[PDB]
């Protein structure tokens, strides 16, 4: 439904921004 | 209605008092100060997992000298050259020394050997040193006072007439250092004191307003470093001097910033027209949130600090977090009750003489009618600030960052006089093979390893066995009847392992070696020993390099990874602060290009300041510093002044932009000028570090608040006008009313 | 460069080094050329903008 | 004051723009 992501859409761009700062900061930590 | 939080916090605000001056009582009292659960508590400052602690560690752990990095050396010089008198000395004070063990574990005596005295002696004759190898880690409280007992032990005796003594090193060095700034802390905190007041009786114009604040900053102070001391006291978290250093600059910017807030707002409020209750209501209805919000985003960034790899960061994080935290408590509980206290106590909380907010809605309407050209002015003085910041150098060597009447700098003028090297600082490298060192022909490759090393362009001294003096210019060879002589035998224990599996290389530089050419010379030594290697039955060995360039190095590359990964997990958390304050993307982005824009125009003008106008080159704790303060107070006012911008846009976008210019830019430009001139005020000290870390500060700070956020932030807002609160759907003005 | 390394150890160390030839005279030439075009830029784009400013008044 | 610095603009501005370019001068002649 369309209801669900334009509802929840600062959540859901939340949670993009953490899962790839997560995985870049992830990335940097084992050089 | 009336919400539930400040009535609570209103009608028991003297409990809230009381309770509050007991709980700092007691964590003051009971436990012992920051400085000295810092120095009992202290850690190490460089990687367990870093290639040059590694190898120094192997080279303690195969030559059986230690399971320490610190060392220190004893130099003696006369006017006259050496006779048998400074032999006599040296001979009792080795004897002496090596009567120590539970401070110094190891002992380098060359001097005593007539093989290596050559190599252990100026070329004019009137210098010698010794090394000796102290127990505890650098940055650690036992290195401290290893060095104190060594000291006291030379100094105990009165050497021979003509000769004079003294100690050096990179113990010494950081030994000094600790005593330097545990006794420069009194006349730069008598000109702080004293432009801190100064300045408060600019902003607040009264004697009154000026010591209310001065109790919320230094309750908010005692609070933060008594709990974290009590937090640090029973081994619950790690503590650092470095720690407590940043802990407590951060803690008094945020409580400043706080309590200027809170006070500016309230006297805005009542300087509105209305009474001193629902002014009390209004102000914490108002700023609040944007306390809480700012306080907590800085309390995640700093916790975020924690993820990373170098030390200098990894024990900085969760005391920072914490202290953050009572931080924000303070200033919303103890804050507003005694704000509440001293206006039903009496008149004493009042504004008087309102000129900063007629003026301010004067820049707001200058910069509404015209935001193009003023933005091109501002970003003009950008760009003049960031064209100097491609061009920019450090220096890790920290004896021209002191002041010269410490010992350790004198015992290093003594040891230049008279040596043409940087002699103080070697570096050592060890090869391990896996079989018997003792034959000729790996001779024959140990002095090839050698003569490679020696021809890197930098390197004056290589000192080995086969060359002790260090000038390995001379073709070599060597008959296998020397393994008899019991000389040789105790020169092959000096240089070679006892079990015969390593062999190590002593390697003094040109110049200076912690510059940035020393430190990208010792990168050519591995590489020069490793094609020194190849070919040879010694082929696939260990090759391990240990001193000080060696740590600076690994330190420098893990700054720059560290730089990165911090400014990634800060940027998130802004931009994730920002999208729930104002459910706009576009004006997230709009604030975080400029907070990236004005920290790099800052850090670019004061690298012109410093290193082309008064020509000395900054340090890099002065680049980390100065980024997480200024990343930190930045973020708190542009959060404060986003929040008050869309607090009123109903009424209009450019009335807004005025509206919110006129209720918040003169509180946010109070704090940023006390603050600012509050840490400008260290460039006195006699200490060049933290002079240079205050006015870096200092006048970064005021180019954030006198051009980025007074005349940069508006202009792009009102330039894109309804642009800048997409996605929500919002007008540039309201309908048109009637008259 | 090549000199100076070759000097080092033995007990010429720390003497004198002259180079002298074409080569060198274009050399400090060149250098000298870059850094005195840097100076006569900026001293004659101050003047334009001096006669600029008060021939119109205007600094835009 | 107010009215001495605006009527008198433009000999203040030559006068930082020529301090500036001297200073500049003087740092390139000594290279
Ligand atoms: C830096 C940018 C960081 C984040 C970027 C993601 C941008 C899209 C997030 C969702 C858009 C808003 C939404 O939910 O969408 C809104 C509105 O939707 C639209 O009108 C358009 C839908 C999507 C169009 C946007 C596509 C992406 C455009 C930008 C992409 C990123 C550009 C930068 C890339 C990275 C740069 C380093 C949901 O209607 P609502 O109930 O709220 O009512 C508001 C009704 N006017
Ligand atoms: C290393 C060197 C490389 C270049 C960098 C130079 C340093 C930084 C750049 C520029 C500084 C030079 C210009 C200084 C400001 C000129 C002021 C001016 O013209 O002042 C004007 C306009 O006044 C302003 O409002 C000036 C705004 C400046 C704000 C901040 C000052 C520095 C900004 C630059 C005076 O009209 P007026 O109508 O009242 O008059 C009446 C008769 N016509």
């Amino acid at each position: 439904s369309i209801g669900t992501l334009k509802r929840a859409w600062i959540p859901l761009l939340i949670l993009v921004v953490v899962a790839i700062a997560g995985f870049t900061v992830q990335r940097i930590r084992t050089f | 209605a009336r919400p539930f939080i400040p009535r609570m916090i209103r009608t028991f605000a003297v409990p809230i008092i009381l309770g509050w001056l007991v709980t700092i009582a007691v964590l003051n009292v009971t436990v012992p100060q920051l400085e000295t659960v810092g120095q009992i508590q202290a850690v190490s400052m460089s990687p367990d997992a870093a290639p040059s602690m590694i190898s120094m560690k192997h080279i303690g752990k195969v030559f059986e000298e230690g399971d320490s990095d610190s060392a220190a050396m004893i130099v003696l010089e006369g006017q006259r050259p050496l006779g048998d008198a400074a032999h006599a000395f040296y001979d009792q004070m080795i004897g002496r020394l090596q009567a120590d063990t539970t401070h110094v574990q190891s002992l380098q005596d060359f001097w005593g050997d007539p093989l290596t005295a050559t190599g252990a002696q100026s070329s004019d004759g009137k210098a010698a040193y010794v090394q000796v190898k102290l127990a505890g880690n650098q940055g650690e409280s036992l290195a401290n006072e290893s060095v104190e007992a060594v000291k006291t032990i030379v100094e105990r005796l009165a050497p021979p007439p003509g000769v004079k003594v003294y100690v050096t090193g990179s113990a010494a060095l950081v030994a000094d250092q600790q005593q330097a700034g545990d006794r420069s802390l009194q006349v730069i905190e008598a000109v702080t004191f004293t432009v801190i007041i100064v300045m408060l009786l600019l902003v607040y114009r009264s004697i009154i307003t000026s010591a209310i604040m001065l109790t919320m900053v230094v309750l908010g102070l005692l609070a933060t470093r008594g709990g974290v001391a009590f937090l640090g006291f029973h081994r619950i978290i790690g503590l650092s001097t470095f720690a407590t250093n940043l802990l407590v600059v951060l803690a008094i910017a945020a409580a400043t910033d706080y309590a200027i807030f809170l006070i500016g707002r309230y006297q805005e409020a009542r300087g509105l027209g209305q009474d001193r209750e629902s002014a009390y209501y209004t102000m914490f209805g108002g700023t609040a949130h944007v306390v809480l919000g700012s306080g907590l985003t800085i309390a995640g960034a700093t916790f975020c600090l924690s993820f990373t790899r170098l030390p200098y960061f990894q024990t900085l994080g969760v005391p920072l977090a914490i202290g953050m935290v009572i931080v924000v408590a303070a200033a919303l509980t103890l804050g507003p009750a005694i704000i509440a206290v001293t206006s039903r106590f009496g008149k004493l909380l009042e504004p008087k003489r309102m000129a900063r907010v007629r003026g301010w809605r004067k820049v707001g309407a200058a910069i509404v009618r015209w935001p193009g050209p003023i933005l091109v002015g501002a970003v003009a003085l950008a760009l003049v600030g960031l064209l100097t910041l491609p061009g920019y150098r450090t220096n890790y060597n920290d004896r021209n960052y002191l002041p010269a009447d410490l010992p350790a700098n004198e015992g290093y003028a003594a040891a230049e006089r008279h040596f043409s090297q940087a002699r103080m600082n070697p570096e050592v490298l060890m090869v391990e093979s896996d079989h018997d060192m003792r034959n000729s022909a790996d001779f024959l490759v140990i002095n090839k390893i050698a003569k490679a090393i020696f021809a890197v362009e930098g390197i004056s001294r290589v000192q080995a066995i086969t060359r002790p003096d260090g000038k390995p210019i001379e073709s070599f060879y060597l008959p296998p009847e020397v393994f008899d002589n019991p000389d040789f035998q105790r020169g092959l224990e000096q240089f070679l392992s006892p079990d015969g599996h390593a062999v190590r290389f002593i390697i003094s530089h040109e110049g200076d070696p912690m510059s940035q050419a020393g430190i990208a010379r010792i990168a050519k030594i591995k590489t020069a020993a490793k094609e020194a290697i190849k070919g040879t039955p010694l082929e696939g060995s260990a090759i391990y390099l240990g001193g000080t360039a060696a740590m600076f190095k690994d330190l420098s590359d893990g700054n720059t990874y560290d730089l990165m990964i911090a400014g990634i997990s800060a940027l998130c958390l802004i931009f994730i602060i920002m999208l729930i304050t104002t459910r706009s993307v576009v004006a997230a982005a709009v604030i975080v290009g400029t907070v990236v824009l004005s920290l790099g125009a800052s850090f670019g003008l004061s690298v012109l300041i410093w290193q082309h106008i008064l020509g000395i080159e900054l340090h890099w704790l002065v680049l980390a510093m100065a980024v997480i303060i200024l990343l930190a107070v930045g973020a708190d006012y542009n959060l404060l002044l986003v929040a008050r911008l869309k607090e009123e846009i109903h009424a209009g976008i450019n009335t807004g932009i005025i509206r919110a210019m006129g209720g918040s830019g003169s509180v946010v430009t109070a704090a940023g000028l006390v603050f600012a001139f509050t840490m400008m005020s260290f460039a006195v000290s006699e200490l060049t570090v933290m002079a240079q870390v205050g006015t870096t500060i200092g006048m970064g700070l005021l180019f954030d608040t006198l051009i980025v956020r007074s005349f940069m932030t508006p202009s792009i807002a009102a330039l894109l006008g309804k642009w800048f609160w997409w996605p929500q759907v919002v007008r540039q003005r309201p309908i048109p009313q009637p008259w």
